[PDB]
């Protein structure tokens, strides 16, 4: 927007090219993670947790 | 009429069952759609004809109660007096193709000869159009000069240099026919004879004949300008119009001698005299362009109309039996993406094309040459207008191939074929196979019922992802206020420079040069002012709320 | 704002005045790049 | 009756909300009716004050 | 909105199959007669004249 | 609207509108070729059916059905019916600033 | 097993004798406790009183 440019210039920020859509626990739920399972496609490379 | 008493019994019962609405129907109704229509008529005025007899649950009292009742009753009382389905567009087409006897056994060749002898009277009429011949001569001298490919004039003829020298001989005969303005009597005719041994490009011939029609229509437009402006506007007698104007049509002894005839119709033509005066000049000049008395070209084009009408009238009967054939073939392309009637209409268009492109000089079974065109047209249309998102034909072919190979592998491997293995079979990269797999699937219907007691649909659970969260709008307004405040707390020059540079509270922003020339300064000083302003705003104290808007 | 609702038949000229352009082809989207 | 008295309303926006919509719409259209919101159902559908 | 130029006229179904038959009432013609004329199974004279 | 996984979802009207354009276009094409009047009459009847299904599907002629085998909805069913815009006040209009 | 019953007599003598163990699909099996696993979720097929 025409103003956000001024603030960006002032503080010299760096707008990110990527926006986060991460799995976060539902509100009002508290508990202990007891199991994590990871399924990978046939082409993708398994990460260091799988 | 037991139908009336059926309606009364339904009123007295408060409902009708399917057995009741079957027992009291006319015993001569065979078509079901008439039964559907009459039950719909009954339901429109009441009472709903449910399929079973079904105490203490109140039913819809009399919702379908209105004057519409009696009128509806009349409709029912009129249904018995006559009969007819007319409720399935397929059935009417079937009946109409039944009417035309499917019996043209070697009469097809007779009608083909009729067409050949009907599309040649138009050729004869074209022959006496030296303007088209002049165009052909010009295009001969044009293509041989390599302004266009030589074959642009012929789709084959009845050798390059032989054709060029034959056209040169035509040029010689035409110059002798043209500079011999009672000596052009025989020459032109003879030149027409040798000219009748040619075969034009479809586009060339069609354009030339349409230009012939355009010229004759200009002549006929002048004929209107002389006719209705006088006969229908000035009340010039129809007999008088047939007498004087018709026969000369070019001289001044039929209009300028029409006002001077000293008749009640004559001396009233002064008011509309100007337009006829000008039409005489126009037609006299056009006769120079065409070099033919108006009546002659009128008659030749009338004969052309006769010939083309004869051709079309026989193509009708040619097309009908092959339409029966089209039904027969198209019966086996159902359930792909198109209703039956669209399939048969595409087939009929293809058949029209085939008949327009058939010759009776090859000893072919017409149930062979045409059926190919029919199937090709049907499959083309099915591939082009069967799905919401239009995937090109080659992708359709690849999808079909993939499905065939997948079925084969499943029957062979004994399980599902992995896309890696399927790409192993078909020499295609894995990514292409995955893409084509994704592409094919057709869209869902947003009115697909979901299993909820509220009886919702899949379209009611699709959130909108383009909206601006009402908190973002408030944040933007707060930012607009805060930037206004912070600008206020600066030197006037710095605030004005910043507003122009970044476009705050303004229309299109302006460049350094533009803002510099704005008040009065070079660009460098404007840059210095902007730098000073940004240095101040970067300084703390004045940089608390904005940094909060950052929230970093 | 407004103060009544009126309903009547729509003339061809009225319908042409509502519209912003004629819809000729039957094709919706481009199946590879989903622009209209 | 209470079921043949409600089918006499003079605001097709009201009458079209609980009766057969097609019939009410056609009858209103051919007759060129004007609906001047003076009921409670009408001003509810339109979003005004009852 | 958009508009489609129909090649040939077409009968607005609401004003035909409503069963007062608005077109029928206006023309003084039974519904079945206009049905025959529309579905191309007859001819209707618009000007007998002489 | 594009659903997840590359799969699309659409309302029935799209279908019907397509059904009314193809035929319409085809009709024009026939009139350009001066086709025999039997097929043009059949085409005109088809176009009439398409329009009558678009305005109100299933009113008279055995409503055309979609791939789902269900009878696809038309402009006269988005207004009418217990599930139309009208009668939405039967049970409708979720509301913000609320809880239970 | 496919047999073409060669077309002379008796009603075609048999000469072709094919014999292939073809695959006709999958039949879901019943867990030890009368429950089926259809898509990773246990299901129960209720009896019907017709
Ligand atoms: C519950 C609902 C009707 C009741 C059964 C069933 C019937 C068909 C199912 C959709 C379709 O499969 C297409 C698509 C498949 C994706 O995988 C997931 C999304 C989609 C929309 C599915 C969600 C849901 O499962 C649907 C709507
Ligand atoms: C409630 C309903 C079943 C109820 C039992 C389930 C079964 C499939 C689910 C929808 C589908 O996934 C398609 C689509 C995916 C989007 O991402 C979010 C919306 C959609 C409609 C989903 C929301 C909802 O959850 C659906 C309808």
């Amino acid at each position: 927007t025409p103003e956000e440019k001024l603030l960006r210039a002032i503080f010299g920020e760096k707008a990110s090219d990527v926006k986060d859509s991460s799995l976060r626990v539902p509100n009002g739920v508290s508990g202990t993670v007891i199991d994590v399972q990871v399924f990978t496609r046939d082409g993708v490379e398994k990460d260091k947790r799988a | 009429s037991q139908l009336k008493l059926l309606v009364t019994r339904g009123k007295e019962q408060g409902y009708l069952t399917y057995a009741e609405v079957n027992d009291h129907l006319p015993e001569d109704i065979v078509d079901s759609d008439q039964i559907e229509d009459i039950i719909q008529m009954i339901n429109d005025m009441g009472i709903q004809v449910m399929e079973e007899a079904p105490d203490d649950l109140m039913l819809a009292e009399n919702t379908a109660d209105e004057d519409a009742a009696e009128a509806a009753a009349q409709v029912l009382s009129s249904v018995e007096s006559e009969i007819g389905r007319t409720t399935d567009p397929v059935r009417m087409y079937m009946r109409e193709m039944g009417t035309v006897e499917l019996l043209t056994r070697e009469g097809e060749i007779d009608i083909a000869k009729r067409i050949e002898d009907g599309i040649n009277q138009v050729q004869c009429s074209v022959a006496e159009y030296p303007e088209a011949i002049t165009y052909l001569l010009e295009q001969y001298d044009r293509v041989e000069a390599e302004e266009a490919r030589l074959s642009d004039l012929i789709t084959g003829f009845v050798d390059p240099e032989l054709a060029r020298e034959k056209f040169a001989e035509l040029r010689a005969q035409y110059v002798v026919t043209r500079d011999t303005i009672a000596t052009a009597q025989e020459e032109i005719l003879k030149l027409s004879e040798v000219f009748k041994q040619f075969r034009l490009v479809p586009k060339q011939f069609d354009y030339l004949v349409n230009s012939m029609r355009v010229m004759m229509d200009r002549v006929r437009t002048q004929e209107r300008l002389i006719m209705k402006l006088c006969v229908e506007q000035c009340k010039m007698p129809k007999k008088n119009f047939i007498t004087l104007f018709t026969g000369n049509e070019t001289s001044d002894t039929w209009f300028n001698a029409a006002i001077a005839m000293n008749k009640p119709w004559s001396e009233k033509l002064h008011d509309v005299s100007e337009e006829v005066h000008r039409a005489l000049q126009k037609l006299q000049q056009i006769e120079e362009e065409t070099g033919l008395t108006i009546e002659q070209v009128k008659d030749i084009n009338r004969r052309m109309s006769i010939g083309e009408a004869k051709a079309r009238r026989a193509k009708k009967e040619m097309v009908e039996a092959n339409l029966r054939l089209v039904i027969s073939i198209a019966k086996k392309y159902t359930n792909r993406g198109l209703q039956f009637l669209d399939l048969i209409q595409e087939g009929n268009i293809g058949l029209m094309k085939a008949v327009d492109k058939f010759e009776y000089r090859r000893g072919y079974k017409f149930s062979t040459y045409a059926t190919w065109w029919i199937r090709q047209a049907i499959t083309r249309s099915i591939a082009d207008q069967a799905r919401t998102i239009r995937i090109p034909v080659h992708m359709i072919e690849t999808i079909n191939k993939l499905n065939r190979i997948s079925r084969q592998m499943l029957q062979e491997m004994g399980r599902e074929p992995t896309p890696e293995e399927l790409a192993e079979r078909m020499l295609m990269p894995e990514d292409k196979i995955r893409k084509v797999l994704k592409i094919a699937k057709e869209p869902i219907s947003m009115e697909t019922p979901i299993g909820d007691d509220e009886d919702s649909h899949l379209g009611d659970f699709i959130e909108d992802t383009t909206l601006e969260l009402p908190l973002d709008s408030a944040t933007t307004e707060s930012l607009r206020a805060a930037t206004h405040d912070v600008l206020a707390g600066l030197t006037a020059r710095e605030a004005k420079v910043l507003r122009m540079r970044f476009g705050i509270d303004m229309n299109t922003d302006y460049t350094l040069e533009e803002v510099g020339k704005q008040f009065d300064v070079t660009r460098e000083r404007i840059r210095q002012i902007e730098a000073k302003a940004l240095r101040k705003l970067r300084h703390p104290s004045r940089s608390e709320v904005l940094r909060s808007f950052l929230d970093d | 704002e407004f103060d009544a609702i009126k309903i009547a038949l729509a003339s061809p000229d009225m319908i042409r005045s509502w519209s912003f352009g004629e819809v000729k082809k039957p094709e919706t989207i481009n199946y590879r790049t989903f622009k209209p | 009756g209470i079921t043949k008295a409600s089918l006499a309303t003079e605001s097709f926006i009201s009458a079209a909300s609980f009766q057969e919509t097609t019939r009410v719409l056609t009858e209103a259209a051919v007759a060129g009716k004007r609906d001047e919101l003076r009921g409670l159902k009408e001003n509810v559908i339109v979003g005004r004050l009852i | 909105m958009g508009h489609i130029e129909l090649a040939s006229p077409t009968a607005h179904i609401w004003f035909l199959k409503s069963l007062p038959s608005r077109i029928g009432l206006l023309l003084d013609m039974p519904l079945r007669d206009i049905e025959r004329v529309l579905y191309f199974e007859s001819y209707v004279v618009i000007e007998g004249g002489m | 609207v594009p659903l997840d996984g590359g799969r699309f979802a659409t309302s029935d009207l799209n279908d019907l509108y397509r059904r009314v354009i193809n035929r319409n276009n085809r009709l024009k094409r026939l009139l350009d070729l001066a086709a025999p009047d039997i097929i043009v009459r059949n085409e005109k009847r088809m176009l009439q059916e398409a329009v009558d299904a678009l305005l109100d599907n299933g009113r008279r002629g055995r409503a055309i059905t979609g791939s789902n085998k269900r009878p696809l909805k038309s402009l006269a069913d988005m207004i009418k019916g217990k599930q139309g815009r009208f009668r939405q006040n039967l049970l409708g209009k979720r509301v913000d600033y609320s809880g239970r | 097993r496919l047999v073409i019953y060669e077309r002379e007599a008796p009603e075609g003598t048999v000469k072709d004798i094919k014999e292939q163990e073809v695959y006709m699909g999958e039949i879901p099996l019943m867990t030890d406790n009368g429950t089926f696993v259809i898509n990773g979720t246990e299901r129960v097929i209720v009896s019907q009183l017709h």
